[PDB]
């Protein structure tokens, strides 16, 4: 099983942006900023 | 004159009790108060929206 982002490629090293503030405590992180 | 006088005045005096202004002791604050739950309602009504 495997669910690919996008183009079905993988193994892609990709970085973390700081994201938009969402709540006082939470400081998340995220990657993106019938497919899958 | 030159001559003593009794002192014959058997002395009572009361000195009256002082006023006292008793303090508002304010043993946790609000925010101590607040802080003391491990579950914050406002905190998960926010992570839920
Ligand atoms: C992406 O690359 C990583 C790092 O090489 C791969 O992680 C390996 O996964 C296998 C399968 O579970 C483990 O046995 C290895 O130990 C992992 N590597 C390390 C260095 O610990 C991962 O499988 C790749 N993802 C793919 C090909 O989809």
């Amino acid at each position: 099983f495997v669910a690919y982002h996008r183009d079905s490629y993988e193994n892609k090293t990709m970085q973390l942006m700081p994201d938009d503030y969402s709540n006082t405590h939470s400081t998340r992180y995220v990657t993106v900023k019938e497919t899958s | 004159s030159s001559i003593s006088t009794v002192d014959s005045m058997i002395a009572l005096d009361i000195d009256p009790l002082e006023n006292t202004d008793f303090r508002v002791l304010e043993l946790y604050s609000q925010k101590e108060l607040r802080s003391s739950n491990v579950f914050d309602l406002e905190e998960i009504m926010r992570e839920f929206n």
